[PDB]
């Protein structure tokens, strides 16, 4: 897997080049702003049950057909697998947020996920909707200003949104 | 590449668990150590040509015999390859400095090193001499911690060669 | 031509070759290129879990997670299906990781997912993949394992995998099995790589029996044929046209 | 019935592992393996093929 | 227990390699963050009695029916056990703060938590409410990074409960 | 699902051998036990609505607080979901009665039960109270072997919850 | 794996409903006739070597090309594989007879068998012929009046015939 | 696995006949020339590092594009895999030369090699070129007379050339 | 098929190495002793008719009871396929002689021998008798190394039949 630093290094190696001064400046900025990234990752981690519960409640409120007999979260086993899926995707989004790179979503979380769902028969539109709902419920805990020094974290919010949307778009 | 963040994520993922305080503190240590490491890499990049030329000549000094006709260090191509190899080593050491882990050296230089050197009849002692050189001058090019990270990575490469 | 002549003669040969050597290649291939293509970067780079006789709770639970993720083919095992007695025996030291794997593959979880709703071809390729970390190398393995199960039963057929010299030389009583066949193994048949790629479905793929069609084989024609059947025509094509 | 085998190595296993190379991380020689009757025959001869030496077999 | 140093050394041992920069940086982050953690430990230990009594009162406020007879919280023995359990949680949170890892919590609270609670019909929401009260009162008498550490460990415990 | 017939056939299949006398005897016992079991299933099917209403009211009687505002029993949707869940348990109990095996309950209810009740914060004790009420009522709906068949499946579900 | 009971239950679960009184009557009749069904399964199991031997003798009397050099059962390993296959198919026919459902026969035996035989060069017409000859031998043994109570077992005969025919159709 | 003897036996069995006298004469001739064949195989074995090193030198001089940053033999581990593959193919050509038949080389080494290389992204033309360069380097040591009694071995040289050409045309 | 060349090649392949000295000298021995083996093969091919007829009659003498009506050997077809089976055995013995390995015997006769004989109710003692008669004849037909070479394979087949 890659983080932002190893991704810059890999892109520099294809050129046979040392890392440039602008690249070093970008990586110094990334690291210097890393404490906010750590706070955001802790925000995703500590509120993960709340995020998943909120997203699941909304998902099965919008789409009752998922929990009807014949629906794809109907018995306890299918619902349990659904909740495992949401928790896994959120965990991987937190990994990606820590890394500053989406390589861990491409290599691990989404490596064969669309094919898994297609073969199982899972409606990937509902999965993407679940990921969108998790994004909506996670932005709140990211933007929560309590217990943290105030500052500008718009970039972190955008990056987390890109990770969630990458997951959703790779599903569907 | 095996870096602090990457091993954090990989160890958490192998146990199927979120990132907890332990791993976040490791990440914090990495993000704090970035400044010395990045400006040490800056210093090493700015002086790549002098370092590589000095390393090649140091190899020719500690191994005079290779310079004579009929063996490895003879010819323009062989010495250009010496310079290219030493530049490779310096490049991946700066990479490791920036990435805060032995990952680039491990994946680009150290994986497959012995087989390749054996196949092409390349002495690890040449590269050890070059890296001891680079170590000596990185001592005076760098001060404080930056010297420390640079020398951990250079000594990691030397240990890989021995 | 004037610029070519200034680059040829005006400067010494040494730096000319030096910089020509370090020019980027037209193949723009990172070190992970090739592993990313086959989708096996994670399955190659994940840690090798080794569980000794004394161990802590974190090491034990992580080893359990790794074991259930590999031996059950990345399929969900609910809390009711998890073997508590076998975990206890492994916690005490009565059985090794190998003995735990043997118990797991004899369990109704493994059987119901990989044996009962399958053909024996699928079960054999799937047990090779899960217990040896590699794909079958030829049709003789298929015949051997079908005969073994038919004459002695499921448990003997599991013991064939777990007591194999291959298993002990690579995993050997303490390490969780991992995917070996993404790297060249000695004795491999040049198709076991392709067959493990065709068996592997990425990091998020599983070997579930809950797919729409069912649990069906993958490598029957490739194994029995021994290849694609296009190689003679490839040899023709590499001639005139 | 189940029997416990005490296994030791004193050079034959060492010679084999030096020829073949260290393929999984190194472990101590002496260890006890519990085997059922059904697998008692292979495991022991397996331990003989690996060059291992057994010192005691207990019936419990 | 799972601390920063222990995870470092376990990962290094699993590859059978020495401790290098990618591990020393993690240990450095631990040593940097040790001071807020120990300060939070002092703060949580000094106020432990008031914290425990207030947490028990918060549990009885949020779940009034528990006090009614025929319910789990009726009787002085049950309420003494309540105080004892909240003290256990607070003590292991202090341990986890000191060790800079979730190891104390995992080994002494999390491992076997669900089965134990189910067997004795203990509602995890009681303990979640008590830990939420402790989090709120940790919002006071802790400042800055020490409060961050205490809140992270308490949130780890809460996430394990639910 | 795991029935008498299915376990018989799967045992013979995993052993690579024909069905012998022992398995035919197991099947015979199944085919005999079918008459009381199907009679019990038909009786429980006739009285499913009354049983569900009674179980829901028993749940509310034993846990009066849940119906209070701010808790899981408040609102018409929540109580409708109560009725739905009790209907599910009753339906899968009759499925297991017809099938002569715990297979319907293990596959459709028990597999995943803990994770789901934990995620949605459903108390297993509510369902245990509802199933105990249904147990008592089927004690009055049935008699003889029908009664013991239905009771065995009901409290298989009960032990699954506890 | 399924039997008649599990199949009906799965259909009812898809409908989301209880088993209807007509379905309960069907399953009651099934369990009532289960003793005859056990007799039929025992007829298959006790006489299996005779069934396979008779089918093999008739098959290789009809198709001498199968046992000649170049035939698909020429050496002992190929003849043993042929006889082994015949026993395996008969055994899954007996399992399907006991279950009252063909799900185990489809999932285990006939799963990818046509493609296996095609890739091996096994003539699938001859495999189907072998299955027909086993059906005939078995039909002789299941209709035996000795050692049983005389009664009407035509439903069992037809069901066993359907299992054999489904095997032979799936193979060819 | 098939050598000349097993291949002749397989044909004879397909016909259903004993080996003819002419076949026995061909097999006796093969056994007579076996000592020269063994000398050729030992020449391929003992000189393997020289052959691989020579072919690698000429390959990487011819197309330096492979060892440049971004090339497929660029990093140490990919260069090592390159040398390892050349070792493997030469090993299999020696096996095929001892056997007198290309069945081992085709079955164990060549059936899946090309799509392995395609999946990895390896340039198959360069692999075939490396095999050709090993051919050219190996013929030199194959004709070396030192420590060996002089004699004619043109059939052996032609056979080894056809094995190398089989490998190159199967890979390319 | 498994012959000396195949064994040495497969052993070298399983170890991922070139054919060393021992394997090459074993192949050398195989090539040298091909001449006696091919001599034996040609001899036993020339006298196949007399050998087969004599083996059939030897079996009938040592098992006089197999010929009367209702027995396995009764009938012209059973006579003919007695001759056919013994012809197969002799053919595969010549194949093993030519190949200088028991591989043809192993693959075309021995693999699957017991199951087939059991299925069709063929006494292996019959073929032990026939091969013993052929063994008695080959002592007359062959000399020196050729005789021993054929005797090894006939003994191998007799052992397998036991
Ligand atoms: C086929 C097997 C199966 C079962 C058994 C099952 C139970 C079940 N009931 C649910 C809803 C619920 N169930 C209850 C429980 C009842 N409601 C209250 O009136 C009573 C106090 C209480 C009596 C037991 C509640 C409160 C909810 C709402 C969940 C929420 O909004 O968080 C949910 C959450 C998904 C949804 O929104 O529908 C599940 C999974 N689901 C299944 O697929
Ligand atoms: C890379 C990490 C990783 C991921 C992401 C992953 C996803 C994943 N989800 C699975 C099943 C499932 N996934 C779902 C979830 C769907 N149900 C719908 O209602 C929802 C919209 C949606 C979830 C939000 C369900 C219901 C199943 C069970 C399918 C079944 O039982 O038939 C499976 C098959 C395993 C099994 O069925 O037992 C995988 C592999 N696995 C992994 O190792
Ligand atoms: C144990 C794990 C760990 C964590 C969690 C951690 C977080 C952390 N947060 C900090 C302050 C801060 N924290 C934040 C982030 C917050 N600001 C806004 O409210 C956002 C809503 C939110 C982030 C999304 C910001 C902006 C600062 C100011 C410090 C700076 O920007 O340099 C600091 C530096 C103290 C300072 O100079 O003020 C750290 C180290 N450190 C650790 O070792
Ligand atoms: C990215 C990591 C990487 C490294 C480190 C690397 C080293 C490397 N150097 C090589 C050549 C060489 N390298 C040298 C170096 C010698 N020249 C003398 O002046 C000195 C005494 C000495 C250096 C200190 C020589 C002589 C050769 C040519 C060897 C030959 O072809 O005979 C080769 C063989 C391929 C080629 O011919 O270009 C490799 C693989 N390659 C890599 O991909
Ligand atoms: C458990 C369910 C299952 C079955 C039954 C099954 C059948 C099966 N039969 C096989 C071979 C075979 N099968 C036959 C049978 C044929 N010979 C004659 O032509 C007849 C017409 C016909 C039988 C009546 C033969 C001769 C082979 C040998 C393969 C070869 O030709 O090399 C093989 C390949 C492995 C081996 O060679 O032993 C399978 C997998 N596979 C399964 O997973
Ligand atoms: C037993 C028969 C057999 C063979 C021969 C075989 C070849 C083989 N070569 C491989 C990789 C490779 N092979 C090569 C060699 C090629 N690329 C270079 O540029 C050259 C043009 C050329 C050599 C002259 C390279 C560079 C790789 C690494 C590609 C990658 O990892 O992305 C791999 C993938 C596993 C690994 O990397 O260890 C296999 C399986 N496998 C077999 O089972
Ligand atoms: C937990 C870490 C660990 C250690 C340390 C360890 C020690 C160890 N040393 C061994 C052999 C050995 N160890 C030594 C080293 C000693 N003899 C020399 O004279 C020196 C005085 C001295 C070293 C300073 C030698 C020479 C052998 C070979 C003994 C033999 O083959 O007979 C072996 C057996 C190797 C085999 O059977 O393949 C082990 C297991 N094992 C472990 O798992
Ligand atoms: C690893 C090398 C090796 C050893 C050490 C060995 C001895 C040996 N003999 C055994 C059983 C046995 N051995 C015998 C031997 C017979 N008893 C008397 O009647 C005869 C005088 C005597 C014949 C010489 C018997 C009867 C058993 C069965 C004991 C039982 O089951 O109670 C077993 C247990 C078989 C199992 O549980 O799977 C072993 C290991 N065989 C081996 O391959
Ligand atoms: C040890 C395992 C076991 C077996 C084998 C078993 C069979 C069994 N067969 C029975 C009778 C019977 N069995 C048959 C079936 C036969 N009659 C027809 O002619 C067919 C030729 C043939 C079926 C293909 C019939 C028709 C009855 C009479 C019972 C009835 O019609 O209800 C009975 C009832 C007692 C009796 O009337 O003799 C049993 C228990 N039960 C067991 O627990
Ligand atoms: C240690 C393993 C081993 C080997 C390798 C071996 C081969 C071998 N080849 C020999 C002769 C020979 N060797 C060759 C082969 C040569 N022809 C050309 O000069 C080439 C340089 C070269 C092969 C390309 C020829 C033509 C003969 C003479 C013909 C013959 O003796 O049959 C001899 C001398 C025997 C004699 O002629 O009386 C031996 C021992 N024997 C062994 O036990
Ligand atoms: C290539 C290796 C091979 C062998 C060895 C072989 C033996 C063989 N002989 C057979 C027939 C037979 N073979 C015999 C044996 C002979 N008849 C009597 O006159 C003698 C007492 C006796 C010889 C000593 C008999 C009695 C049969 C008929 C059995 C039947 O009715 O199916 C059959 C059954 C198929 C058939 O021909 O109808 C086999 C498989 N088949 C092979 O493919």
């Amino acid at each position: 897997m890659n983080d932002v630093f190893t991704r810059a290094i890999a892109q520099a190696d294809l050129k046979g080049s040392f890392l440039l001064e602008s690249d070093l400046d970008k990586l110094a900025s990334f690291a210097k702003e890393g404490v906010k990234r750590l706070d955001a990752v802790a925000a995703l981690t500590n509120n993960a049950p709340a995020i998943i519960s909120d997203a699941a409640h909304k998902l099965f409120a919008e789409q009752q057909e998922l929990i009807q007999p014949g629906g794809n979260a109907y018995p306890h086993r299918r619902m349990a697998a659904c909740l495992r899926d949401m928790e896994i995707i959120l965990r991987y989004v937190s990994y990606a947020l820590l890394a500053g790179d989406a390589s861990v979503l491409d290599d691990r979380c989404l490596n064969g996920l669309r094919e898994t769902y297609n073969a199982l028969g899972t409606p990937t539109q509902s999965v993407a909707r679940a990921v969108q709902l998790m994004k909506d419920a996670a932005m709140v805990h990211l933007k929560s200003t309590a217990n943290v020094t105030v500052g500008d974290c718009s970039s972190l919010y955008s990056e987390a949104a890109t990770y969630f949307d990458k997951a959703a778009a790779s599903i569907a | 590449s095996r870096t602090v963040i990457t091993e954090v994520i990989a160890t958490a993922d192998s146990q199927g668990r979120f990132l907890n305080s332990t791993e976040l503190q490791a990440a914090f240590g990495r993000f704090e150590r970035a400044v010395p490491a990045i400006e040490a890499a800056r210093a090493l990049t700015k002086n790549q040509d002098a370092l590589v030329k000095g390393a090649v000549q140091a190899v020719f000094k500690k191994f005079p015999y290779v310079t004579q006709p009929g063996e490895k260090g003879y010819g323009d191509s062989n010495q250009a390859k010496c310079a290219r190899d030493i530049g490779y080593y310096l490049r991946f050491i700066t990479y490791s400095l920036v990435a805060s882990g032995t990952g680039p050296l491990d994946d680009y230089v150290i994986a497959g090193l012995r087989e390749v050197n054996r196949a092409f009849n390349l002495n690890p002692l040449w590269y050890i001499e070059a890296l001891n050189y680079i170590k000596g001058e990185t001592g005076k090019l760098l001060s404080g911690q930056s010297k420390t990270e640079a020398l951990l990575y250079i000594d990691h490469a030397i240990n890989a060669l021995s | 031509f004037l610029n070519m002549a200034k680059d040829l003669t005006s400067v010494s040969r040494a730096e000319w070759l030096a910089k020509s050597y370090t020019q980027p290649s037209r193949y723009q291939q990172t070190e992970t290129f090739g592993q990313e293509r086959i989708g096996a970067v994670g399955a190659i780079e994940t840690p090798r879990i080794n569980l000794r006789a004394p161990f802590t709770s974190e090491e034990f639970q992580g080893a359990l997670y790794a074991i259930y993720r590999h031996i059950f083919g990345n399929t969900y095992v609910m809390e009711s299906e998890r073997p508590t007695t076998a975990e206890s025996q492994l916690k005490d030291g009565r059985i090794t990781v190998r003995g735990f794997i043997r118990l797991l593959a004899k369990s109704e979880v493994y059987k119901s997912r990989f044996f009962q709703k399958t053909s024996q071809n699928r079960f054999i390729e799937l047990s090779h993949k899960l217990l040896l970390g590699r794909a079958p190398y030829d049709q003789a393995e298929i015949s051997y394992h079908l005969d073994l199960w038919n004459t002695q039963g499921y448990d003997a057929e599991i013991d064939s995998y777990v007591d194999s010299e291959e298993y002990l030389d690579f995993f050997g009583e303490d390490t969780v099995p991992y995917f070996r066949g993404f790297k060249y193994q000695t004795g491999q048949s040049a198709e076991g790589f392709n067959r493990l790629v065709r068996l592997y479905d990425g990091w998020a793929g599983s070997d579930t029996d809950r797919n729409v069609g069912g649990q069906v084989a993958r490598l029957t024609a490739n194994l029995t044929r021994g290849g694609s059947g296009l190689e003679p025509f490839i040899v023709m094509a590499n001639s005139r046209r | 019935r189940i029997y416990k085998i005490t296994v030791s190595e004193a050079g034959a296993y060492a010679t084999n592992k030096h020829r073949t190379g260290y393929r999984a991380p190194i472990r101590q020689s002496n260890y006890t393996l519990t085997v059922p009757y059904d697998r008692f025959l292979p495991e022991m001869i397996r331990l003989h093929q690996s060059g291992a030496k057994i010192v005691n077999v207990t019936s419990v």
